[PDB]
């Protein structure tokens, strides 16, 4: 997402484009898996899991 | 009248190097310290610190090493 700063889209441009996704996020104090909204570190998603 | 004697004197030496010839050499080590520390200026310039350390004090070459791009362009 961060490679599009500045090049297509300003920065809160991206960062609100990336937010609407969800990630997976690192798992919380009881270790069941966790999501997240997504930040200029992470990558374009696909469409399919597999 | 007749000189049946040389007087002298032996000078200061430690080998090949004489005091007479760092003093004929000295002006040059100088200029050679200055030559080397264009080079090392050369050399540090697409360097930040020295940059905004030294480099972006010159009166007409000052604004031309900084950035003018807004920080909404930057991811970081």
């Amino acid at each position: 997402w961060r490679t599009l700063v500045g090049v297509s889209h300003t920065n809160e441009e991206v960062r609100n484009m990336a937010e609407e996704f969800e990630y997976d996020d690192e798992p919380d104090e009881q270790g069941n898996p966790k999501k997240r909204p997504g930040k200029l570190s992470d990558y374009i998603p696909g469409p399919y899991p597999n | 009248a007749y000189t049946s004697h040389l007087s002298s004197k032996t000078g200061l030496h430690f080998g090949r190097l004489s005091l007479r010839s760092l003093t004929a050499y000295a002006p040059n080590l100088m200029l050679w310290g200055g030559a080397s520390m264009l080079g090392l200026f050369v050399f540090t310039e697409g360097w930040p610190k020295f940059q905004d350390t030294l480099y972006k004090k010159i009166p007409l070459l000052g604004p031309t090493l900084e950035d003018h791009t807004p920080p909404e362009d930057k991811p970081n």
